[PDB]
């Protein structure tokens, strides 16, 4: 699908060693019109039981439960989609739904009460855009953790890199072939991929591109399914 | 086991 193209990209930028130039110019590259739409702005790590739940920046929540289904709670509150492990689509609402799925709805509204109360929401210095609550969500595809982060892989082709220690982190989108990174400070730039090799960037952002690019690699080698 |  999109990592392919994710790969091409980051692979196009670091070859260019854009933080080993005469004078980086890397304000140039950034890019207001591709700041993405959908991050994960909290996550709760529960895969020893249950699976991964996350918090979309617009509030809509999320799980990928250990058996590889999927629920999504749009930002209503009530609207449910369920994603079956070949990735089948369902509709339904809390109020509404399979007692099939009675157990995994419970799991839902305990993560969603949890991101609700605790955890600050990453990027919450960018502008709430007015849009359709109700298209339709991105979901988590997948994920992994290494010592140094968690990745995260978005259904609409986005990969979300979180580092632990220094709590900085990419938002990489193929479509709009931008990176988003998120600093010490929260300071929150979006950067056009191929502007970064144009002008380069300070080294600690070129880092970050070349791990990214690592996990990309990672992404590939085991997409699998069935 | 979750995120800041």
């Amino acid at each position: 699908c999109h990592l392919s193209d994710m790969l091409q990209q980051l692979h196009s930028v670091n070859a260019s060693k854009p933080s080993e130039r005469g004078l980086v110019r890397q304000e140039e590259a950034e890019d207001p019109a591709c700041i993405p739409i959908f991050w994960v702005s909290k996550w709760v790590d529960y895969s020893d039981k249950y699976g991964l739940g996350y918090q979309l920046c617009d509030n809509s929540v999320g799980v990928l439960f250990n058996d590889s289904t999927r629920l999504i709670l749009y930002n209503d509150g009530d609207s449910l989609q369920y994603i079956e492990r070949d990735g089948t689509e369902s509709y339904l609402t809390v109020s509404s739904h399979p007692n099939s799925l009675m157990k995994k709805i419970t799991l839902l509204k305990y993560f969603r009460n949890y991101m609700s109360e605790h955890l600050l929401k990453a990027g919450a210095n960018i502008t709430p855009r007015e849009g359709d609550e109700l298209a339709r969500l991105p979901y988590l595809r997948t994920w992994f953790r290494t010592r140094s982060a968690i990745i995260l892989h978005l259904s609409n082709g986005s990969v979300q890199i979180n580092f632990f220690q220094d709590h900085t982190k990419l938002i990489l989108c193929p479509l709009m072939a931008a990176v988003t990174y998120i600093d010490e400070k929260r300071d929150f730039r979006t950067y056009r991929l191929s502007l970064l090799e144009e002008y380069g960037c300070c080294k600690e952002l070129a880092s970050r591109l070349r791990y990214a690019r690592t996990m990309v690699d990672k992404l590939l080698s085991s997409r699998s399914a069935s | 086991l979750h995120s800041t």
